[PDB]
């Protein structure tokens, strides 16, 4: 597990690519989960002598190296290290199979809430859609999970979601967790059609049913050293474990407050610790920032100021539901095809400045249909390199004021995406005198993104213009999305087909919490879309 | 046109032809004479293609100008990205 | 793979890797150094059940 | 505008630009000169947003004024509760 | 005590005689029109719903 | 050429679809790629693009089925394991129509 | 054919239009999906430009 070096995450990923082109001379031993029980048990297996404890992963690590180190690994004699297996599905697939996990998931979700097949069909269609418009991605990048930024754009978002629904019968904005909250809350009283809000409410009801199942299988009243029983049995209710994509800084606040005894460490692009300065505007945008300053966003029921300290935006239940969504519902539907990337705001914000809303005269009615010249999406006003061509490519019709709300959105911004690598000791249940030296490193992308599927043959937008692939999970690995990275060869493409590329400044496989066998379970299981979610929940028990 | 040997489909095949919707070959075209020339088919093909693009001439005071279509590297490309129009609209301007 | 004399494959690494996968998942195999000028006896084992 | 060195895209990038629907960078934009200066992208970005909010100017005599959106503690707040508009209506006034 | 003063403000306009009462909310004579959607009244409570 | 003829091909596919309920341009592989990538945001009706995307999804499912039944990381002399096990993933073998 | 993103020229060498995965998908389509639906009734042929 390497360390950050205060770069812009495009240079660092490229340096990792040039390092990884010749860093691996052979196939690593932690990928081969395609073996059955008989092949794993057979004496020719070199991994069989390193599987001794049921709650420990033994590997080979460089000696005399404190684990967060430099970019180039120092040369030393190899030694055998161990790391605690926290998740009970992190046992390898030849020792804990897929069929057993699916039958346990069928046992778990007996009387619980299940999803209607209409929502399953629509969500599966929009997760496997390669012609998913990029305008949703740019809107989710600029809004960036702020409640005021969402609710300043209710007209445009209602028109966009309605236009995407009643032309292809697929749901929109299911990518981000801080979108279906806001749609089920604000756009749920009748603005959207009857079938859209049913899909969103069914997804939210399934998330809360998974949370209730987690609460059901624990026994409350046993709290040891500032850890609740939910955080001491499960992981999706553990505040130390964070979401893969962070939009607000409240998750780091709850992680730093809740743990408090297992020695924490946050490395945000170089220096240690975050700063969380909010209210960034046009005068002080500073797109090229080398510090560790994050954007918390504007608290709306209060004052931003300078000496006013930061506060969490939402409840503690929001983090639990976000973790449950991002770690169960997304990999059950995408099935290992989605990939996390950051954004290029210095190439995205000037592409958002160009709106060609015309000058409608006074005492005149606003045009609705796009056949009149007064409509902003009429062919007379489709000047290239504006936002009108962007909305016309997706065949979604909008009005003038819905496009003019972008200026009100523009008061709050986001500077750039950065890699946050957190670290902690194991919890108080398993903190003996020798496991405190072992630590867990798992990285997350501040102001990142996720695409459901990758299109490579769409030439209306050049590749790598806005998003560049920085994947951090075994679940969210992407052998196909790496073509979006600048300077990609086919040798690296067949190198990444067998090994999931996770950079060492975002955690390693044998040191993280989510490991390879759960990704093998989400990508090589064909059972259902409801039993897979409960099987994944049953896998996430300590 | 004059005195440049109007086409009668014997030897008068020539590339700078200027006609449109010609009902000449299709019926008022009594059969070919005892003249060898073979590449008159290729002369007519370039000629009819030229006499159709020249037959456009107008309709461009009504149809808007052609655009970038794809996304190439435009001469700035350092303060705004490039995105091309997919030609699915109705260019008529009225 | 105990017999020598037939026509070999053109690439030596193909034959070596083929013998390596063939040896995995079996009891009796030629020894790993491939003793030239020898009988290619299988490696002896522990006691017999 | 004058004598404030109109934008010729060499060094004349400046924040108080006053234009709207400028098809200057998109095609009449002969390539960038032999000048180092790199932060003209940031100057253009602040300038274009200033040249778009000023380009509203009108459209505020047509749409209604902005409201509290959410519910905050406005200065009275002891004889009536506060509830903000959800901006889903069509502001046009006609 | 915090509900009845919130029920006082009704913004029903003054419709002249020999005129039809509006039903759709698009015309400015309707109570739920955006012209008479003044904040902190019962009309914004009904419009949020 | 396809991105220039988008409008005419949209009208042609729509006219062939909503008169006999039959999918068009399915013979060429370099036609349904361009239909799914470009004419897939609502220019065609809701049922045509579902047919094209379902065919493309089945093709990619066959590709993943090929990928599953091999073992990666074993390649001899510039040949990947997919090309060493299969033929549809072998670059020496060529398409019937180029 | 005309390249999408580039200049043709004459000294510029030929570049492939698409990814290597396009060849794989074309082979899979033309050798599986076409003979499964047509069932030996379709015939490959040239044209007369």
């Amino acid at each position: 597990v390497a360390e950050g070096t205060e770069d812009t995450l495009d240079v660092q990923m490229g340096r990792f690519m040039e390092t990884w082109a010749d860093m691996m001379p052979h196939h690593p031993h932690w990928v081969n989960e395609h073996l059955t029980i008989l092949q794993f048990i057979a004496p020719s297996n070199p991994r069989l002598r390193f599987e001794l404890n049921p709650a420990f992963d033994f590997f080979v690590a460089p000696g005399d190296v404190d684990l967060p180190g430099p970019q180039r690994p120092p040369e030393a004699m190899p030694t055998v290290n161990a790391t605690l297996r926290i998740i009970n599905g992190n046992i390898p697939v030849p020792l804990c199979p897929i069929s057993f996990r699916d039958c346990r998931g069928t046992q778990l979700g007996l009387g619980r809430h299940t999803m209607t097949p209409a929502t399953i069909k629509a969500v599966k269609d929009t997760f496997e859609d390669r012609a998913y418009p990029t305008i949703f991605y740019m809107l989710e990048a600029v809004i960036h999970g702020n409640e005021r930024n969402f609710c300043a754009l209710l007209r445009l978002l209602t028109q966009c979601i309605r236009g995407y629904w009643e032309q292809s019968h697929r749901v929109a904005f299911v990518n981000n967790f801080h979108m279906l909250m806001y749609i089920t809350t604000y756009l749920g009283n009748g603005e959207l059609p009857e079938v859209c809000i049913n899909i969103y409410r069914d997804l939210l009801q399934h998330v809360r049913a998974l949370r209730q199942t987690i609460t059901d299988f624990t026994i409350q009243g046993e709290g040891h050293n500032g850890e609740t029983s939910e955080a001491l049995n499960n992981i999706l209710t553990d505040d130390t474990f964070i979401a893969p994509i962070l939009w607000d800084c409240d998750a780091l606040i709850y992680r730093d407050e809740a743990a408090r005894d297992r020695l924490p460490a946050i490395r945000v692009s170089g220096r240690n610790g975050y700063q969380a300065l909010h209210f960034v505007d046009m005068a002080g945008h500073n797109f090229q920032r080398r510090d560790n300053v994050l954007i918390h966003g504007r608290p709306v029921r209060g004052d931003t100021g300078q000496a006013i300290p930061i506060t969490p935006h939402h409840d503690r239940e929001w983090g639990i539901l976000s973790k449950i969504y991002y770690y169960i519902v997304i990999p059950a539907f995408s099935r290992g095809s989605c990939c996390t990337m950051g954004v290029r705001y210095d190439r995205l914000y000037p592409a958002l400045q160009a709106v060609i809303v015309p000058e409608i005269p006074a005492d005149e009615e606003a045009p609705t249909t796009p056949e009149d010249p007064r409509h902003p999406l009429h062919a007379h006003q489709l000047v290239p390199n504006s936002l009108n061509v962007y909305f016309h490519n997706a065949h979604l019709t909008v009005d003038g004021d819905a496009l003019l709300t972008l200026q009100e959105l523009m008061g709050d911004m986001a500077e750039r995406t950065t890699a946050i690598l957190v670290s902690s000791a194991p919890d108080a249940g398993a903190a003996t005198a020798t496991t405190r030296n072992m630590r867990i490193y798992d990285g997350a992308l501040y102001h990142g993104l996720i695409m459901m599927a990758y299109q490579a043959y769409d030439e209306t937008i050049a590749t790598g213009t806005f998003f560049y692939p920085v994947p951090v999970n075994p679940l969210f690995a992407c052998p196909e999305h790496l073509a979006s990275l600048r300077g990609m060869t086919n040798a690296r493409r067949v190198l990444a087909k067998m090994v999931p590329p996770i950079p060492p400044f975002l955690g390693a496989n044998h040191h993280a919490t989510i490991r390879q066998p759960v990704a093998y379970h989400v990508t090589h299981s064909k059972s259902d879309f409801n039993t897979l979610t409960y099987s994944l929940l049953g896998g996430y028990f300590k | 046109s004059n005195p440049t040997t109007f086409s009668v489909e014997a030897i008068a095949a020539y590339t700078p032809v200027a006609l449109i919707r010609l009902l000449n070959a299709s019926g008022p075209l009594q059969p070919g004479h005892r003249v060898d020339i073979a590449d008159a088919r290729s002369i007519y093909t370039v000629g009819a293609a030229a006499s159709a693009a020249r037959a456009r001439a107008n309709h461009n005071a009504n149809t808007i100008r052609r655009t970038a279509m794809f996304a190439e590297t435009d001469p700035m490309t350092w303060l705004r990205p490039t995105v091309g129009l997919r030609r699915t609209f109705n260019p008529r301007i009225i | 793979f105990f017999s020598r004399g037939g026509v070999p494959m053109l690439h030596d690494n193909v034959t070596e890797s083929l013998r390596r996968i063939t040896a995995s998942g079996g009891r009796l195999n030629p020894t790993e150094p491939l003793p030239i000028f020898g009988g290619l006896r299988p490696a002896t084992s522990a006691g017999i059940a």
